[PDB]
């Protein structure tokens, strides 16, 4: 890639990153749901 | 000084270690073909220290390939616990992992790491002879960062 | 398209009255336990239930029984029906006696002052099967409706 | 509670229990049984660890995929204790080596870690604090743990009110400091325990009667404050306690009696070691104020527990300290110890 | 035609004739030889005559199927007999192959052929492991492919696809134990089933 | 447009927030959040309308066999854009 | 039915078959404690073979009983060989799984089991 | 067509000449110093092996291994939700629950793969009818962890942000064979 190099697309990352291991700057999952349920909301209004 | 003198012990005790580990001689599928392909001329373990003894107690790392089956599980932790324990683990492939194929099936553990505890995970359904090579170099360092007479000064 | 209800403003958890007077979140082992508190300590006449709306017929009977036990028949629900005469006796003051199909093998119908198109919108649609394919004539009594 | 708090699951291993905990010392003995009573009924388990990554591998299974997560800490400092009783919902502490370190000793260790945690917990807004003392210690003891142990048992009700204390005997199980205490034993002449044995009354407990009475503590709606005390059936005396274990263990055994003037002097010649100390000025009189009688306090069977007696999980623990021509034997044989009821 | 496996039409003369000389020759234990598209041979039996018949392929100087291949069982809960055993052999000396299949209840056994064709020693063994089909007059029967404690015939439709046991190490005892089956992910039974024959006249009429 | 909750987490494509009574937050505990900084809702309205002549015209995304099965469009609203599904590119008529 | 048996005929002759492997158990659990180290004394590992017999009374059908007992030399024959481990042999026992209270109250406490 | 491999003995009533040449074969056992010399032609031969890190062996374009979700030249994940991916995915790996994105668009809210399941079998790339999802050809991955193998989405588009200007040469160069 010098004489023929890539194409740039304006989201690539320019700092490339190792293999985060076991450090901090590594991967954990998620849920990526939004939660999917919705219980109820209790009143601050007694009777 | 004291600190300085234990943390390059502690850095010049698993030089030995992390060279010459001594892995075992498993396979039971086909992902263990690779680790032959890791003995073959191309990336020599040898050339790591790193050499096949097919007893435990001369070893200091267990490779698992391959699906661990529930017939087979017993004699994979009556092997792990037959080593002494500066023992280390690995886990080549995705039917050793999680069961990748073999997952919902009967007779297959759902990860070497239900029985097992590891160290380090090789994923591939082959994994390339070059991606346990970085697993056991990855596993070469992963106990280059550990602290056994730091932690026994400060105690 | 009410599936969307099913899954908001929905109970998940017993609450329970407050010291304060707020509803607070507990254990089925603490609510029972002061319901239970308050069945046999009133009784007979003082106790009822009122059902309504979406409810099995397995509840009403174990809700049935349950106060029937403690001697009461105060056992109600929200939508009003007669008990002059013959109210919950005799299968045939409170059903369709007519198949919902015999609707087809018919020639008139008298529609009180409802919506049957909006009140069980599908014995409408019966009706206007039996509006097109066979000559039917009807005669709703009250609201004019579209 | 929440929503996610909620238990909706059958059993466990990949179900939950909304029992999120921090078990601080699930690095020795105790810890190990504890996070496996926790993990194997769906539960995260937030493992803290001052120790090495290599020490805490056997905690990685007992684990379902992502309810063990582990952190690092020490003691001697804020914002580490911080972190980990943050998303909590329950709080164990398990801490207490067995011996005075360079660093920490027993009033460091029994008092002042408790303290810390259980402060640092009440901030944060959690509902319980298991603490795990240990039964003989009331005050005034011969010992100088025992008479810190229940200066956390106040340093932590003063801080933390309405906390769970268990007060265990003296524990037995696999890789314990009990049985393969006086096991060891066997590698000089003879045993020398004091008064021939006689004058110790000692009811052990099995690790998982514990281990199963802490879980179901951090889940009663009952002990919102109630001490414990985990002792077991089979009140046994020590001299017959020992006199089993070397029928079960078939070396020998013979005694050779002394009095504290050199039995707690020759402690002090092996808490001369940098290592693991094998005995200490105090790990001899725990053996010997080891004398209660169970008077009032609730113990495991208002837990949930039917505590087990030695008699029956003995060859788990002594099978290995045997000898090949011993190595198969039956506890059908061994002539069971003489239990004294007092 | 360019994509369509010519039919070769004179393969399938040479063994629908072989197939009523096996039934004329032998009308006891035989129904409906059958010969498909795909030129092979079914002769379907009563499994009380099944050594009668493996004898027969195994010594007959027209009928030389000395070599077995597979013994199968094939699971049908629709019917009685729900488990049909399929036998194939072949002719080193012919080229041609051979399916003598039967049928058995989870409870109506087969005798075995392991004095014929030794090579079922085994294909019954896992027969016996997989379905639950006993074998009469076997040398040891017993599991070869499941766990020493396995109570189940997997193969079964019955049965679940991940089984009712799963392992693990229980640090309290020191074992590989097992506690009852407990997902992560729920395996996700797909509808991949459509309408539309795809077969007509090639179906079933009511 | 990963902009941080009031507890402290960030916000993804998706509003997935943790909330701040939630004990699934131990997980990035000594680690951190891979999130994508490059929401694909603004990237896509960063992009400008191409101003077609036809009222019935073609998209892909660079390549017939790379990318965009061929859909074609009614560019008869002259108030709304019309929008291929694949991409979120938009169009206009010009007349 | 007039069906078939297998290895026996009515009831009575299948039950001394059934006798003659109990007849093979209650000698054999000695041993295997002595071979591969166990914790069960022996009438903890006795009263489960008698437990496990204790299980299938229920039935009434020979060819069923004729083919239990069939299984049972299997895993006898696995067991009067150490083909199983520790492990398999102390699976029976079900020391691990917590057992669900049977009444109706608790039952539902924890899950939506019927 | 066959032949013989092991089928020569038949006694020429062997000469005298043809006895040394057997009975030097024996007495001094020449036939294995002929394999003395054939492992003596190797240690002067170059060793095939490459120093890994420094040499790491040849690959070819299509070569599959890590996961990654593509994305066209103007943003916009190039995913939108068919569900035809884990439709086929074998080992069951793949969860890709969705929604409108709010911008009336159609896009993920979720997608997983279980990288501890993932044969690695490029169904899902030859499938995918956008070239959204692709097997990378990364093979230095591994990780001490159980979790660090379950990527979802963010873990799966950056890493698609990251190797694109490596991905596309190799779908570039191979476009024309699929
Ligand atoms: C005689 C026995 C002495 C053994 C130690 C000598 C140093 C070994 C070495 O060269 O590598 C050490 C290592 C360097 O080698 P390395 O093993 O870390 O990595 C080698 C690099 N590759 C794999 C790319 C080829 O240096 C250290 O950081 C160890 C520090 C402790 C050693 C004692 C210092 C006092
Ligand atoms: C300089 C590096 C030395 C290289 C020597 C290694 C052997 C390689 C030579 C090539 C080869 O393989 O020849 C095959 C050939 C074999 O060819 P062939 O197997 O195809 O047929 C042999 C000929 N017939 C069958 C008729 C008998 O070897 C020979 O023919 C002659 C040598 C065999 C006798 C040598 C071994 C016995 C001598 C022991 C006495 C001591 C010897 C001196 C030792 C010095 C140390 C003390
Ligand atoms: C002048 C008049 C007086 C003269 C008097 C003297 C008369 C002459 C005496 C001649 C003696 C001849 C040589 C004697 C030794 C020969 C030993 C021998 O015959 O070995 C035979 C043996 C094979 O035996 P067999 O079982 O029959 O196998 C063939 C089956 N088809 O073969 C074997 O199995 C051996 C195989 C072992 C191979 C191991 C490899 C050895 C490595 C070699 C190291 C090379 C360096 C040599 C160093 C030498 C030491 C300095
Ligand atoms: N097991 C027994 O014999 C009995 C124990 N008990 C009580 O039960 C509890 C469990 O103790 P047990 O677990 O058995 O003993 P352990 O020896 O197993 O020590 C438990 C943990 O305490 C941690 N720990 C100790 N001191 C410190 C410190 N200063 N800073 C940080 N971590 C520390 C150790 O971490 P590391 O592993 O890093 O050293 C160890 O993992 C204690 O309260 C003990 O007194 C009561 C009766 C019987
Ligand atoms: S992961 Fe793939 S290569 Fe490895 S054992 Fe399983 S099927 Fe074989
Ligand atoms: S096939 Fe491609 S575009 Fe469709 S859901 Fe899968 S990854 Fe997304
Ligand atoms: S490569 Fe194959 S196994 Fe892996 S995710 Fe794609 S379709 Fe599934
Ligand atoms: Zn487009």
């Amino acid at each position: 890639p010098t004489t023929n190099p890539p194409t740039a697309r304006k989201f690539i990352w320019t700092n490339h990153k190792f293999n985060v291991s076991a450090t901090p700057e590594q991967y954990v999952p998620y849920s990526t749901t939004r939660k999917k349920i919705h219980e109820w909301v209790p009143p601050s209004t007694p009777y | 000084r004291a600190e300085y003198v234990v943390t390059k012990l502690d850095d010049l005790i698993n030089w030995a270690r992390r060279s010459s580990l001594w892995p075992m001689t498993f396979g039971l599928a086909c992902c263990a073909v690779e680790m032959m392909h890791m003995a073959a001329p191309r990336y020599d373990m040898d050339r790591f220290g790193v050499v096949f003894r097919a007893s435990p107690r001369q070893a200091d790392v267990m490779i698992v390939a391959g699906t661990l089956t529930n017939k087979m599980a017993p004699a994979l932790r009556k092997v792990y616990d037959q080593m002494p324990e500066p023992r280390y683990v690995v886990s080549m492939g995705s039917c050793a992992n999680g069961g990748g194929y073999y997952h919902y099936s009967y007779s297959v553990v759902r990860g070497c790491d239900r029985i097992v505890p590891v160290d380090i995970y090789v994923p591939g359904c082959p994994p390339t002879a070059e991606a346990l090579l970085y697993g056991i170099l990855q596993l070469q360092r992963k106990i280059k960062r550990e602290q056994k007479l730091k932690i026994w000064y400060r105690r | 398209f009410a599936y969307d209800g099913l899954k908001r403003q929905r109970l998940t958890e017993p609450m329970v009255r407050n010291e304060k007077g707020l509803l607070t979140y507990t254990s089925w082992e603490d609510a029972l336990s002061r319901v239970a508190g308050m069945l046999q300590n009133f009784e007979g006449n003082a106790v009822a239930a009122i059902a309504g709306g979406l409810v099995d017929a397995e509840a009403l009977v174990a809700l049935k029984d349950l106060l029937n036990k403690v001697d009461s028949d105060n056992l109600c629900t929200e939508e009003i029906f007669p008990t002059e005469g013959a109210g919950t006796d005799l299968r045939s003051n409170y059903l369709l006696n007519t198949t919902i199909a015999g609707v087809e093998e018919a020639d008139v119908v008298l529609l009180v002052g409802t919506n049957p198109r909006f009140e069980a919108p599908l014995f409408n649609a019966r009706i206007r099967k039996s509006w097109l394919h066979n000559d039917l004539k009807v005669a709703l009594i009250g609201s004019p409706v579209d | 509670l929440h929503h996610a708090v909620i238990p909706h699951g059958k059993g466990g291993r990949s179900s939950v229990s909304g029992v999120v905990a921090t078990v601080f010392g699930a690095t020795g003995f105790l810890g190990r049984y504890v996070v496996n009573h926790l993990g194997r009924m769906g539960s995260q388990v937030i493992i803290p660890y001052r120790c090495d990554v290599y020490d805490i591998m056997h905690l990685r299974l007992m684990g379902d995929l992502g309810q063990l997560t582990f952190l690092e800490w020490d003691a001697r400092d804020k914002d580490s204790i911080r972190k980990a009783v943050q998303h909590s919902n329950v709080v164990i502490n398990l801490i207490g080596r067995e011996w005075e370190t360079r660093n920490f000793d027993f009033e460091d260790v029994f008092v002042n870690i408790p303290r810390a945690i259980a402060q640092a917990s009440k901030e944060a807004g959690v509902e319980r604090f298991i603490h795990v003392s240990h039964l003989n210690a009331s005050m005034k003891s011969s010992s100088k743990s025992l008479r810190s142990k229940a200066v956390g048992e106040k340093e932590v009700r003063s801080v933390f009110p309405e906390a769970i204390i268990i007060r265990p005997s003296d524990i037995f199980g696999r890789e314990d400091r009990f049985l393969n205490h006086f096991a060891n034993y066997r590698w000089f002449l003879a045993v020398p325990l004091v008064s021939l044995g006689f004058k110790t009354v000692k009811q052990p407990v099995y690790v998982a009667d514990v281990s199963k009475g802490i879980v179901n503590a951090t889940k009663d709606p009952d002990a919102v404050g109630k001490t414990f005390a985990f002792t077991g059936p089979n009140r046994y005396l020590l001299f017959h306690l020992v006199k089993y274990i070397f029928g079960m263990t078939h070396r020998t055994f013979i005694p050779y009696p002394l009095p504290l003037f050199v039995y707690s002097w020759i402690g002090k010649l092996f808490g001369l070691s940098p290592f693991e100390p094998w005995t200490t000025k105090d790990k001899v009189e725990r053996i010997h104020i080891s004398d209660v009688m169970p008077t009032d306090l609730p113990g495991l069977e208002d837990l949930g527990v039917q505590p087990t007696p030695l008699e029956l999980k003995s060859i788990e623990v002594l099978r290995r300290h045997r000898t090949y021509r011993w190595l198969s034997s039956e506890i059908e044989e061994t002539k069971p110890a003489k239990t004294v009821n007092y | 035609r360019p994509t369509v496996r010519p039919r070769s039409d004179v393969t399938h003369k040479q063994l629908s004739a072989f197939g009523e000389y096996v039934a004329e020759i032998l009308p006891k234990y035989v129904q409906q030889v059958q010969v498909s598209c795909l030129d092979e041979l079914e002769i379907c039996i009563h499994p009380d005559g099944v050594i009668p018949t493996l004898t027969f392929l195994r010594d007959h100087t027209n009928a030389q199927f000395k070599s077995l291949a597979d013994l199968t069982a094939v699971d049908v809960p629709t019917r009685q007999n729900r488990f049909e055993i399929v036998y194939n052999l072949l002719s080193l000396r012919f080229n041609s192959r051979i399916r003598v299949k039967t049928y058995a209840d989870e409870l109506t056994p087969i005798d075995s052929i392991v004095s014929v064709h030794i090579a079922a020693n085994w294909y019954e063994r896992e027969v016996w492991d997989m379905f639950g089909v006993f074998f009469f007059n076997h040398p040891d029967l017993r599991r070869i492919l499941t766990d020493y404690g396995f109570e189940g015939h997997p193969f079964r439709k019955d049965f679940p696809l991940t089984g009712y046991v799963e392992l693990r190490y229980d640090d309290e005892v020191k074992r590989v134990v097992a506690e009852p089956v407990e997902l992560a992910q729920e395996f996700r039974k797909f509808d991949l089933n459509s309408p539309w024959e795809a077969f007509p006249a090639y179906r079933q009429p009511p | 447009g990963v902009q941080v909750s009031p507890s402290g987490e960030k916000i993804t494509h998706t509003g997935q927030v943790y909330d701040e009574k939630d004990y699934r937050r131990v997980r990035f505990v000594d680690r951190q959040k891979e999130v994508n900084e490059n929401f694909a809702i603004d990237l896509i309205a960063q992009q400008p309308v191409n101003e077609v002549e036809h009222r019935i015209i073609a998209c892909d995304g660079g390549g017939g066999a790379l990318g965009h099965p061929k859909v074609y469009i009614n560019l008869d609203k002259e108030t709304k854009t019309g929008t291929c599904g694949y991409c979120g590119l938009q169009f206009k008529q010009h007349h | 039915t007039s069906v078939k048996p297998i290895f026996s005929r009515d009831l009575n002759e299948a039950k001394r078959r059934v006798r003659e492997l109990y007849r093979a158990w209650y000698r054999e659990v000695p041993n295997t404690v002595h071979l591969m180290q166990l914790d069960i004394t022996v009438k903890q590992g006795r009263d489960k073979v008698r437990e496990m017999f204790m299980k299938n009374a229920h039935v009434t059908d020979p060819r069923v009983v004729d083919l239990l007992v069939i299984k049972g030399k299997m895993e006898l024959q696995e067991t009067i060989k150490v083909w199983k481990q520790r492990t398999h042999v102390m699976r029976f026992f079900h020391e691990t799984e917590t057992p669900r209270p049977k009444d109706f109250l608790s039952k539902f406490y924890m899950g939506h089991d019927p | 067509t066959y032949k013989y491999v092991n089928k020569k003995e038949q006694e020429s009533e062997v000469d005298m000449k043809s006895a040394t040449d057997n009975a030097a074969r024996i007495l001094m056992w020449t036939e294995l110093i002929r394999g003395l010399g054939m492992t003596l032609s190797y240690l002067f031969r170059e060793p095939a092996t490459i120093n890994y890190p420094f040499e790491k062996g040849p690959l070819s374009p299509r070569f599959r291994g890590e996961h990654a979700l593509r994305r066209y030249p103007s943003g916009e994940e190039r995913c939108i939700a068919c569900k035809l991916c884990e439709a086929i995915c074998p080992a069951q790996a793949i969860t890709i629950e969705a929604e409108p994105r709010a911008d009336g668009s159609r896009r993920t809210t979720r997608y997983d793969i279980d990288m501890t399941k993932c044969i690695y079998c490029g169904f899902c790339q030859e499938a995918c009818p956008v070239d959204a999802i692709v097997e990378g050809p990364n093979f230095e991955f591994s990780t001490e962890t159980h979790e660090e193998l379950l990527y979802n989405k963010e873990k799966l588009l950056n890493n698609g942000d990251k190797w694109e200007a490596e991905i596309a040469a190799n779908i570039q160069a191979d476009y024309l064979y699929r």
